[PDB]
């Protein structure tokens, strides 16, 4: 058996197919009931068109038998469970209702047709949620909405007119009988144009007569109050939407510019905010990586992490044997860093805590005169592997030996030594394992055997106190256990030596 | 937490730190000689992975394969969440090692 998948792309390909008789059906059926010239004139092409419709009516009744639905996060596939699901909902009322045979070829029987129209607006939800364009979509739905509304305004001022009488006055629709009104080109376009005029309420309708005329043209104005008002809402929120991110970046600018002019701060330094922000712009760099992720869930974000971040991690030497669990946790632990051109990442003597992995950008090892460079930092290349580990001894002291500095803009992404700290809680051997490589590049270096005979202790006068208190707790519960054990066989002791004792000393009695 | 069909929520030989709560769709806990067989399928309101919680750092391994058979929404009690609750109650820490204890005892 065969079960369609809503979230599944034939099912979409099905929607393109029944939208299009229900849209049909929806300007059609009005136009021929009300422009006679329209139903006799192509009576054969509608008699085919009206044919292929139903069959697509009485197919999508078999499709919503056939269209699973998720149960327990199972999309569900049993036969009966489907129709079950479809039969007792209003849906199946309307669709039945909807393809209920006529038992004349007048387009006013066919009007039940106009029923299952939730197929039409589906399709057009659906298409805006797959649409890559989701607002000219929205804008071209919008405008479809308002043309079927004029046409059909179109049809019933026609209605009207044929009701009143054909040129019985000035408001209605001009004499049939006469050749220069009556025929269908003219007399459709110039309803057009007459609900067009009338809806949009721009220009100036012809004035009515009669009581019955002014109650139409009100309604027609009422009506076409909710449409325009609804139409510059639709676009107002859209506008809203598209210039919502360019608002809040210039609101993130025009505060720090407030906060510079404020704080007097130097026009160097000045400059070199303002050129940050438009860097952050041109490039598409405004919104930060963190809160872009945070609703993913940490399997999905580990997913996402892995496929940036581990084939250069696992270039860092100390990392080269740590577990596949590890690493997962220490590429969801790096931190994106971007710094200016001319920017130091860290300087010769100063604390260094934190891994540079670089992702982009170039980075030079310079001298304490920030031109002349030593060697060449590229993508992919780390830097300040051993500040994060907690060496025992370290003739560095957790301090940066080499200026480094970004030729240009460079993106970097950052592991400190509190986060390689919580990544080897639930990973000892690994923790011992890092320690040691990087134990041996300090040898390598020169850089090692230090403080062998220095410590240094924190504890407080109290908290050391405790240990005293809790030192004292532990032996009394001893004191019993020591003895217990030891009584209990000492007692056992007494009885066994004692009865080889007497034993033996009657065993004397009998030697002399 | 939401599983996407066929996920892993537990992996063999992978740390265990995490406490599981189905409330909605099933689990699948995959083992056999060909292994990837089902050998026994867990609906909503079950609850599995709960010792990984009192173990230490590193103390506790995934002994199977736990595959989400659909959409599985979990609930899920991290280790180090119940280490930071069990702060505020000696009593009930004090239970809870106990009971690792007497866990480790009997099994072994």
């Amino acid at each position: 058996l065969f079960v369609l998948d809503p979230a599944g792309d034939w099912y979409y390909c099905w929607l393109f197919v029944i939208a299009m008789p229900v849209l049909y059906n929806w300007c059609l059926l009005v136009a021929r009931a009300c422009f006679s010239d329209l139903q006799k004139g192509y009576y054969l092409v509608w008699l085919v068109l009206d044919y292929v419709s139903d069959v697509v009516y009485i197919a999508d009744l078999f499709i919503r038998l056939r269209t699973g639905f998720l149960e327990q996060g199972l999309l569900v596939k049993d036969t009966k469970k489907l129709r079950d699901n479809y039969i007792h909902t209003l849906q199946f009322k309307l669709d039945v209702a909807s393809i209920i045979p006529t038992d004349i070829h007048s387009p006013e029987v066919r009007f039940n047709r106009l029923l299952h129209f939730a197929r039409m607006f589906e399709f057009f939800d659906r298409t805006e949620t797959r649409t890559n364009y989701p607002n000219i979509f929205r804008i071209s739905n919008l405008v479809l909405y308002i043309l079927v509304i004029i046409h059909w305004n179109a049809c019933i001022y026609y209605a009207i007119s044929k009701s009143i009488g054909f040129g019985v006055d000035t408001w209605v629709y001009p004499n049939i009988t006469d050749p220069e009104y009556g025929y269908l080109a003219r007399e459709y376009i110039y309803c057009l144009y007459w609900s067009t005029l009338t809806l949009t309420t721009i220009g100036e309708t012809p004035p009515p007569v009669k009581d019955e005329e002014y109650l139409f043209v009100i309604f027609d104005f009422l009506i076409g109050v909710l449409i325009f008002a609804t139409i510059v809402g639709n676009v107002g929120s859209m506008i809203s939407n598209m210039n919502a991110t360019r608002a809040e970046f210039q609101a993130k600018i025009d505060a720090v510019k407030h906060y510079m002019q404020f704080r007097k701060v130097s026009k160097g330094m000045e400059a070199k905010v303002i050129r940050w922000f438009d860097y952050l712009w041109t490039n598409k760099k405004t919104v930060d990586e963190r809160e872009i992720l945070k609703n993913l869930p940490a399997k999905l974000r580990a997913e996402i992490a892995i496929n940036v971040h581990l084939s250069t991690l696992k270039k860092v030497r100390i990392f080269h044997d740590c577990e596949a669990g590890l690493l997962v946790e220490l590429v969801l632990k790096l931190r994106p860093q971007v710094f200016s051109p001319g920017d130091y990442i860290c300087r010769k003597g100063d604390i260094g805590k934190e891994m540079y992995i670089i992702k982009e950008g170039k980075l030079a090892v310079v001298a304490d005169d920030g031109v002349t460079q030593y060697a060449l930092l590229s993508a992919g290349s780390c830097f300040g592997e051993i500040s994060i580990l907690n060496i025992k001894g370290s003739k560095m002291g957790n301090r940066r030996t080499a200026n480094i500095r970004s030729l240009g803009y460079s993106d970097l992404f950052c592991l400190s030594k509190d986060d390689l700290m919580e990544a080897v809680t639930e990973y000892p051997d690994a923790k011992k394992v890092l320690e040691e490589r990087g134990r041996e590049i300090l040898m390598k270096e020169g850089l090692l055997d230090e403080n062998e005979v220095a410590t240094s202790m924190e504890v407080d006068v109290q908290e050391k106190l405790g240990q005293l208190e809790t030192n004292m707790e532990t032996l009394y519960t001893r004191f019993g256990r020591l003895l217990a054990e030891y009584t209990g066989a000492q007692q056992k002791l007494k009885q066994r030596i004692t009865v080889l004792e007497t034993k033996m000393k009657q065993n004397n009695e009998d030697d002399y | 937490v939401v599983y996407l069909p066929n996920d892993y929520v537990c992996k063999k030989g992978e740390i265990g730190r995490e406490m599981y709560i189905i409330q909605a769709g099933q689990v699948q806990v995959l083992g056999g000689p060909d292994g990837k067989s089902v050998l026994v399928t867990l609906k909503a309101g079950s609850v599995f992975g709960e010792i990984s919680l009192l173990a230490v750092g590193g103390g506790n391994r995934r002994t199977a394969n736990v595959v989400a058979h659909g959409f599985t929404n979990l609930f899920i009690l991290d280790k180090k969440d119940l280490n930071e609750i069990l702060v505020h109650y000696p009593e009930s820490q004090k239970l809870l090692r106990k009971k690792a204890r007497r866990m480790l005892r009997s099994n072994n």
